[PDB]
C-alpha cells in the first residue's frame, strides 16, 4: 500500500524531533552509538511514539510484521544520510521495541493474540543456537533426476514432496539446500516461573526463534521477551528480570514485625503437619530467609546464602519439610537423585533423542533455594558441580562451542542418610556418612535427629499423625509467604563496630576448647556463619543493624549442630557451653 | 500543607497518556472481542513509569475527566472500564483526548486556585459505584 | 439432493438453539441450557461447545436425530453455519467446534462395517499410545505462478489442497500456486491409539487396536492408560478406517443378597478362605491380600497434599511354593489387575517407552503394567532380578503419587494410585533364620520402605499338615473337584467389594487412644530385643497399621471403627 509512504515520512520526521529531556535529541547520540560501535540493535521506548502518535502504536500492536517493514528502512535511512557508506558493511538494522504495557502470561497466550506484539515473562531452557535453519527447499527426483521446490517455516518437519512432474513416481527424493535460503537459529524452549503459578495448575511451556541476539541469554533465570505470537518470534530480550506485596499489606507487616516476638512464631508456623523440633526448622528458617552478600571495592564476595545438611534415620520426616518449602518459597528447585525431575544442576553435553544429535546445556534458582533428597546417593558431576557450587558462586560451561560462567548463588537445603540406618552415637559423623570433610565445610548447619524410645515422643507423635487420619496461635501461611518476599528485596541490615568485638572474645575461648577435649575443630567459617545467621535473624526481625543478643541464638546454633554433630565422649562441652547458654 | 504544585500536577497529567495508550491495545483490537479489566491496566502503567501505582490513581484520573471512563464494576468483583465510542480511538482523537485532560486539568487548577501557581487540592479519589443491597 | 436440505436442517437446528431458553428455577419445567452457555462463554471465547443427544433426541419426534445421524459429515458445515448465525445475532479470530455426547448406545471396535461411513459412533475402549501435538495447516496463503497475488485457501481438513483458478483475470493457468505461512492459520492436532477392553475379548481372539485423531480443545485431556469412551465420526485414511472424536471423558436379589451378607457375624473368616480357595493354608497371605484388594483415605490432610493410602503387600520365602498361585488368582479375578514377570521388563518399559514412526520420524509414547489399572493390584513377580533404573522408578513412583515422563522437549505428569504386590525371592533361595529380612531380601533401604506388610513363609517336614496338602495336590487333579470349593462364589464377592469400597469409614477417638497405648506396646518390643525381632520400627509401620485399620473397616462394613477389629491387625502386625 501507498499508506506506509505517508506513514515513513512522518516517523523520519519524528526521529529528528524528540527532545524530552533538556531540549536534546537522544536519537542522535543513539545513531552514533550504533554507528561508532557498528551495531544493528536500534532502541525505541514504547511510550515515546505512542505519545507522539497513537495510530503507529495501534499499528504495531495490530500488524507487526508490515509495521516492521517501514521501521529497517527508515533507520537505514538516518543511518546512511548520518553516516557515509554504511551499506557496503552492514545492509539491515533492525529494532528493537521495549516498554510494553500489556505484560502477558503464558496462560493467557490464545487465539486472539494472533500476529501482534507480546511481551512474557519466563524462564529459558534447551540451548542450541547458530545453526543453519530452513524457509525454503528444493528436492532432487532420482528417477529423472529433477529439481522442484516450495516453502518450509518453523513449525512442520518437512513438506513430503512424493509426485514428480513427468514420472508420476513416488521415487526416492532427496533434500537439496544447496540452492536455498538463508539459516539463523535459536531454537530456545521458554517455561513459566514456578514462583507465580497458581496452585493445582501446571506451568505452560513455548518455543521461541531469536534471530539477528543469541548467547545473551542466560539459562535458568527469569526473562522478559518481547516479540509478535504465530511460536513466538522474539524481537527484543531482557535478562533483567503475580504474588507480590501492595502498599495495603506492607504496613501491617512492620506493625507485625514489631510485636509479639515473631522469630518463634515464624519457627512454630513452619511446620504445621507434624510438632516436630525447633533445631530442623531453626536452620530452614535461617536457610531460606538468608543473610547479606558484601564486597570490598568489587572483589571478595561472600556467599550470603546459608547451606543446610539434615541427618538421621530413615523413619524420621525429612522431605515433607522441603515439600513444604517447595510450595512455600519462591523460585524452589526440588532436584533429585540422577534425574528424576529431568533438571538438573550440572552442565552437560549430551545427546538428545527428540531430533537426534549433541547439544549442550548448564542444566539450571539464581536467587532460589535448591532441594536435594538423599544426598549420600548420587555420582560424580553432581557432586563435583554442587561442591564447585558450594565453594564460589559460579558454574562454568565449557562445551559444545560454548563458554560461558554463569551465576551459582543458589541456597542448598541437603538430606541425607548414614550407611546402615542407625546414627551409631559413639562414632563422630565423618566415619558415620561417607562423605569427607571439605564438603561437609560448605555446610555451616548440621543438623541430625535421632531415636527418641521414651513415653513423651510416643504421645505426642502418635497422637498428632492420628489426628491427622481421624480428620477425614501461629502466624498464617500467607502473611508469611509475602513476609519472605517483602523483607528479602528490601533491607540490607548491617552490623556497627560498637560492641560487636566480644564474639571475637568469646570465638577465642570456644576455639581452644574444641582443642583439648575434642578432635574436630571451629574455625572462621563458623565465625561467618554465625555472623550470617545474626543478620537472617536481624531480617527476619526486619531492624535496621543486627542486635546484641541476635549472636546469642547465632551461638546456640552453632553449638547444638557442631556439639551435636561429634560423639558422646564431648558431652563436658554440654556443660563448657552452658556458661553462655 | 497540601503542596500539590511541587507534588501532584506533573506527574498524575502524565497517567493519562500512559493510560490512554493501554485502553487502545487491549479494546482495540480486531480479534475475540474481549473487555478492558484494571487487573491488567495496573500493571501496564507500572511498567511505564517504573513506579509502584496504586488503583486510586485511576480514580483520580476519573475524577479530573469524569465521562471517558465508566466505573461500572463486574459481577466477579473486578471493575471494568470501556470508551463510549464503539468505532474506536483514532490517534487524532488520541491527541484530541490528550488535549482536553490537560485543558480540563488547567481549568481545575485554574478554578481552584482562586482560593489564595497551584494553590490547594489533594485530586480527591472520585466516588466508585457501590453495589446495590 | 442435499443443497436444499442443507439449510433446512441448519434452520431446523437454529430453531432447537433458538426456541430454547432457561426456565430452571425450582426444579420445575426442563428446557435447555445452551443460551446461557454461550453467554457464559462469551467472556471466555473458547468456542468449544457441549450438546447432548439425549436432548436434541425429542424434538420431531427423534426424527431430527436419525437424520443428523446418518448425514452427520454432511450436515456439520451447515450446523456450524447456523450455530454461527445464533451467537451472530445474540452476541457480537474466529475458530468453532460442535461435541456430541451421552449416546444411548455403546459400541465395540469390533462392530464397526462400513455401513456407518461418515455417521456418528461411541467408541471405547483403552489407550495404548500417545502422540506429540502438532499444528494443523486450517488455512494457507497461496501465491500465483505470474500474479504474485495472495490468495486465502481453506483446507477441508483432508489433506494438503491447492487452488484452481486464479482470482484476477490477469492469468488463468492451472500450475503450481506456492504455500505461504505468514497469512496461515495453525491449531493442536493429536493422533492416539485405542484398543479393544480386556472384558470383551472373543475366545482366542487377538485385542485388535485403530488410531484416532483429535481437534479443537478436546486434546490433551485424555491421559495414557485409562479406559476412555470417545463420540465422534468415522473417517477414512488412504485405504485404513480411522475415526475423528470431539469428546473426551474419563470412564471407568443383588441388594438382597447384600444386605443378607451384612447382617451376619461370621463373614470375615469365610472371607479370609474364600479369598484364595486353591491354597492350603497361609491364612495372614490370604488376609494381607484381601485386605491388599480395598485402602482407606488418601486426602486426609488440612495442608493440601495427598497421601499414600494405599497398601503394599509383598510375599517373601523359600522357592516351589504356592506363593505364585495367589499372583495368578488375582489378575485371574481382579478386573483392575496388570501381571508382569519382572524380568521381561524395564524402566521406560514399566510406565511409558517411546516408538518411532516412519511418517517424519516422530515418536509415539507407549504405556505399560505402570499407570496402568487405577486403584487396583499391579502384581510384579521376580521383584529381585529387576534392575536399579526400574527399581528407582517404582521408588519415585512410591514417593510422589504422581509421575513425571520428560521427553523429546515434552514434560508430562499424572496421577497414578497402584498396590504393588511384591514377589521376591531370597539370593540363595532358602531362608535362614540366622540373620535380618535387610541382608537376606537384597535390596537397598528406601526401596525396602513404604510398603505395609512382609510375609515369610518357610517349609520343613511337617507330616500331619503335609499329607494334607499332598492328597489336597492329589485330590485337585481331576476334573472341577469340589474340594476347592469356597463356602460361598466371587459372585456376590466382587459387588461386595465395590459396595465396601464405596463405604468411607470414620475413625474415632477411644481407637485412637487405644492406639498409642498399642504402639507403645509395640515399641516396647524394641527395648532388649534381637529375639523374633527382626527389623526397625518408625512412623512407616504406624501408618501400616492405621491403614489396615479402615481396610477392617470397611471390611466389616462398620463406619465408627472399634479398636477390636484393629487389635486382629496388631496381632497381624505382630504375626510378621
Amino acid at each position: 500500500p501507498n499508506v506506509s509512504r505517508t506513514i515513513a515520512r512522518e516517523l523520519k520526521s519524528f526521529l529528528l524531533e524528540y527532545t524530552d529531556e533538556t531540549g536534546r535529541s537522544v536519537y542522535g547520540a543513539r545513531i552514533r552509538t550504533l554507528g561508532e560501535m557498528n551495531s544493528e540493535s536500534l532502541e525505541v521506548n514504547y511510550r515515546h511514539l505512542a505519545e507522539s502518535k497513537a495510530i503507529l502504536a495501534l499499528f504495531l500492536a495490530k500488524c507487526p510484521e508490515e509495521m516492521l517493514k517501514i521501521f529497517d528502512l527508515v533507520a537505514m535511512e538516518a543511518t546512511e544520510l548520518h553516516y557515509p557508506d554504511y551499506a557496503r558493511i552492514h545492509s539491515e538494522i533492525h529494532v528493537r521495541i521495549s516498554d510494553f504495557p500489556t505484560i502477558y502470561s503464558l496462560r493467557e497466550l490464545r487465539e486472539s493474540n494472533l500476529s501482534s506484539l507480546v511481551r512474557v515473562t519466563g524462564v529459558v531452557t534447551r540451548r542450541t543456537g547458530v545453526f543453519p535453519q530452513l524457509k525454503y527447499v528444493k528436492f532432487n527426483c532420482l528417477k529423472c533426476g529433477s529439481i522442484l521446490g516450495p516453502f518450509f517455516q518453523d513449525s512442520n518437519e518437512e513438506i513430503r514432496i512424493s509426485f514428480c512432474t513427468n514420472c508420476k513416481s513416488k521415487g526416492p527424493f532427496r533434500v537439496n539446500g544447496e540452492k536455498t535460503v538463508y539459516r539463523n537459529y535459536q531454537r530456545v524452549t521458554l517455561q513459566e516461573a514456578p514462583g507465580t503459578v497458581p496452585p493445582g495448575r501446571l506451568p505452560r511451556h513455548r518455543e521461541v526463534i531469536l534471530l539477528a541476539l543469541v548467547d545473551v541469554s542466560k539459562p535458568g533465570e527469569e526473562v522478559e521477551v518481547t516479540g509478535i505470537y504465530k511460536i513466538i518470534e522474539a524481537n527484543s530480550i531482557k535478562r533483567r528480570e503475580v504474588f507480590s506485596w501492595t502498599e495495603e499489606e506492607e504496613r501491617e507487616f512492620r506493625k507485625i514485625s514489631r510485636d509479639r516476638g515473631i522469630i518463634d512464631k515464624i519457627i512454630s508456623s513452619m511446620a504445621p503437619s507434624i510438632y516436630g523440633h525447633r533445631d530442623i526448622k531453626t536452620a530452614v528458617a535461617c536457610s531460606l530467609f538468608g543473610g547479606v552478600p558484601k564486597n570490598v571495592n568489587g572483589k571478595h564476595s561472600i556467599r550470603g546464602d546459608i547451606n543446610v545438611l539434615l541427618l538421621g534415620d530413615p523413619g524420621t520426616a525429612k522431605s515433607q519439610i522441603l515439600k513444604y518449602v517447595e510450595k512455600t518459597a519462591h523460585r524452589a528447585v526440588f532436584a533429585t537423585g540422577q534425574g528424576a525431575s529431568a533438571v538438573g544442576l550440572t552442565a552437560s553435553v549430551r545427546k538428545d533423542p527428540i531430533t537426534k544429535e549433541w547439544t549442550l546445556e548448564g542444566g539450571a534458582a539464581d536467587k532460589g533455594v535448591c532441594l536435594i533428597d538423599e544426598f549420600d546417593k548420587m555420582n560424580d558431576q553432581d557432586r563435583t558441580s554442587i561442591h564447585e557450587a558450594m565453594e564460589q558462586q559460579s558454574i562454568s560451561i565449557s562445551k559444545a562451542g560454548i563458554v560461558t560462567t554463569l551465576q551459582a548463588r543458589c541456597s542448598i537445603i541437603a538430606a541425607a542418610n548414614p550407611n546402615g540406618g542407625r546414627y551409631n552415637s559413639t562414632l563422630p559423623l565423618a566415619q558415620n556418612v561417607s562423605l569427607t570433610e571439605p564438603i561437609l565445610s560448605r555446610f555451616d548447619i548440621l543438623c541430625v535427629v535421632r531415636d527418641l524410645v521414651d513415653e513423651e515422643a510416643d504421645e505426642r507423635l502418635a497422637t498428632f499423625v492420628v489426628d491427622s487420619h481421624v480428620r477425614s496461635s501461629p502466624i498464617p501461611q500467607e502473611l508469611l509467604m509475602k513476609y519472605i518476599h517483602y523483607a528479602r528485596t528490601k533491607i540490607y541490615p548491617k552490623l556497627h563496630q560498637m560492641d560487636m568485638d566480644k564474639v571475637s572474645r568469646v570465638y577465642a575461648d570456644l576455639r581452644r576448647e574444641s582443642i583439648s577435649t575434642g578432635s574436630f575443630p571451629i574455625t572462621v567459617r563458623h565465625l561467618e556463619s554465625i555472623l550470617r545467621i545474626a543478620e537472617s535473624f536481624a531480617k527476619m526481625r526486619l531492624s535496621e543493624f543486627v542486635s546484641s543478643y541476635d549472636l546469642d541464638r547465632a551461638i546456640k546454633v552453632v553449638v547444638d549442630s557442631f556439639v551435636d554433630a561429634q560423639k558422646v565422649s564431648v558431652r563436658r562441652q554440654l556443660r563448657r557451653s552452658f556458661a553462655i547458654y | 500543607s497540601i503542596l500539590r504544585l511541587q507534588d501532584a500536577m506533573k506527574f498524575v497529567k502524565e497517567l493519562f497518556t500512559v493510560c490512554e495508550t493501554v485502553l487502545s491495545l487491549n479494546a482495540l483490537s480486531r480479534s475475540t472481542g474481549v473487555p478492558p479489566e484494571l487487573h491488567v491496566l495496573l500493571p501496564q502503567i507500572s511498567s511505564m513509569m517504573k513506579r509502584k501505582i496504586v488503583q486510586d490513581d485511576i480514580l483520580k484520573l476519573l475524577t479530573i475527566w469524569s465521562d471517558a471512563y465508566v466505573v461500572e464494576l463486574n459481577s466477579r468483583g473486578e471493575l471494568t472500564m470501556n470508551l463510549p465510542k464503539r468505532d474506536n480511538l483514532t490517534t487524532l482523537t488520541n491527541k484530541s483526548r490528550t488535549l482536553a485532560f490537560v485543558e480540563r486539568a488547567e481549568s481545575w487548577y485554574q478554578q481552584v486556585i482562586a482560593s489564595k501557581r497551584r494553590s490547594s487540592s489533594n485530586s480527591k479519589t472520585v466516588l466508585s459505584s457501590k453495589v446495590q443491597t | 439432493v442435499d443443497d436444499v436440505t442443507g439449510e433446512k436442517v441448519r434452520e431446523a437446528f437454529e430453531q432447537f438453539l433458538e426456541d430454547f431458553s432457561v426456565q430452571s428455577t425450582d426444579t420445575g419445567e426442563v428446557e435447555k441450557v445452551y443460551r446461557a452457555q454461550i453467554e457464559f462463554m462469551k467472556i471466555y471465547d473458547l468456542n468449544t461447545i457441549y450438546i447432548d443427544y439425549q436432548h436434541l433426541s425429542m424434538r420431531e419426534n427423534g426424527a431430527l436425530a436419525m437424520a443428523i445421524s446418518e448425514q452427520y459429515y454432511r450436515f456439520l458445515p451447515f450446523l456450524q453455519k447456523g450455530l454461527r448465525r445464533v451467537v451472530r445475532k445474540y452476541a457480537p479470530e474466529r475458530v468453532f467446534q460442535i461435541s456430541f455426547f451421552n449416546l444411548p448406545t455403546v459400541h465395540r471396535i469390533r462392530d464397526i462395517r462400513s455401513e456407518k461411513i461418515g455417521s456418528l459412533l461411541s467408541i471405547s475402549g483403552t489407550v495404548t499410545r500417545t502422540s506429540e501435538v502438532r499444528p494443523e495447516l486450517y488455512k494457507a496463503s497461496f501465491t500465483c505462478d505470474m500474479c504474485r497475488a495472495i490468495v486465502d485457501n481453506v483446507e477441508q481438513s483432508f489433506k494438503y489442497t491447492e487452488p484452481t483458478f486464479c482470482p484476477n483475470p490477469s492469468c488463468e493457468n492451472r500450475a503450481f500456486w506456492t504455500l505461504n505461512v505468514t497469512r496461515s492459520r495453525f491449531l493442536d492436532w493429536q493422533k492416539v491409539r485405542i484398543q479393544e477392553n480386556a472384558n470383551e475379548i472373543p475366545t482366542g481372539s487377538m485385542p485388535r487396536t485403530l488410531d484416532v485423531i483429535l481437534r479443537g480443545d478436546s486434546v490433551e485431556r485424555a491421559k495414557p492408560g485409562d479406559r476412555c469412551k470417545f463420540t465422534g465420526v468415522e473417517i477414512v485414511v488412504p485405504y485404513k478406517i480411522s475415526f475423528l472424536a470431539c469428546h473426551v471423558i474419563s470412564i471407568g436379589d443383588e441388594i438382597n443378597e447384600l444386605k443378607e451378607m451384612v447382617k451376619d457375624e461370621h463373614i470375615y473368616d469365610k472371607l479370609v478362605r474364600s479369598i484364595a480357595p486353591a491354597v492350603f493354608g497361609h491364612e495372614a497371605v490370604k488376609k494381607g491380600i484381601l485386605l491388599q484388594m480395598l485402602g482407606g483415605v488418601h486426602k486426609s490432610t488440612v495442608e493440601g497434599i495427598k497421601l499414600r493410602g494405599d497398601i503394599n503387600i509383598c510375599v517373601v520365602g523359600d522357592p516351589s511354593t504356592s506363593k505364585s498361585q495367589f499372583l495368578k488368582y488375582v489378575v485371574g479375578f481382579a478386573p483392575r489387575s496388570v501381571y508382569t514377570s519382572g524380568k521381561a521388563s524395564s524402566a521406560a518399559g514399566l510406565t511409558a517407552a517411546v516408538v518411532r514412526d516412519e511418517e517424519g520420524g516422530d515418536y509415539t509414547i507407549e504405556a505399560g503394567a505402570l499407570m496402568l489399572a487405577d486403584n487396583g493390584i499391579c502384581c510384579i513377580d521376580e521383584f529381585d532380578k529387576m534392575d536399579i533404573s526400574d527399581q528407582v522408578a517404582i521408588h519415585e513412583a512410591m514417593e510422589q503419587q504422581t509421575i513425571s515422563i520428560a521427553k523429546a522437549g515434552i514434560h508430562a505428569t499424572l496421577n497414578a494410585r497402584t498396590s504393588i504386590l511384591a514377589a521376591a525371592n531370597p539370593v540363595g533361595g532358602r531362608y535362614n533364620r540366622k540373620l535380618s529380612l535387610r541382608g537376606n531380601l537384597n535390596m537397598t533401604a528406601p526401596i525396602m520402605s513404604r510398603f505395609d506388610l512382609f510375609f515369610v513363609i518357610l517349609d520343613d517336614c511337617n507330616e500331619k499338615i503335609d499329607t494334607e496338602l499332598a492328597s489336597h495336590i492329589v485330590d485337585l487333579h481331576m476334573k472341577r473337584d469340589e474340594a476347592i470349593e469356597p463356602p460361598f462364589s466371587a459372585e456376590q464377592l466382587r459387588r461386595y467389594i465395590k459396595y465396601a469400597r464405596t463405604f468411607k469409614p470414620i475413625l474415632t477417638k477411644e481407637a485412637r487412644s487405644y492406639l498409642v497405648e498399642k504402639y507403645k506396646e509395640l515399641r516396647k518390643d524394641d527395648a532388649q530385643g534381637f529375639s523374633r525381632s527382626s527389623y526397625r520400627i518408625t512412623v512407616r509401620q504406624l501408618e501400616s497399621m492405621i491403614r489396615l485399620s479402615e481396610a477392617i473397616a470397611r471390611a466389616n462394613c462398620v463406619d465408627e471403627i472399634t479398636p477390636s477389629f484393629i487389635a486382629e491387625a496388631y496381632d497381624l502386625l505382630r504375626q510378621s
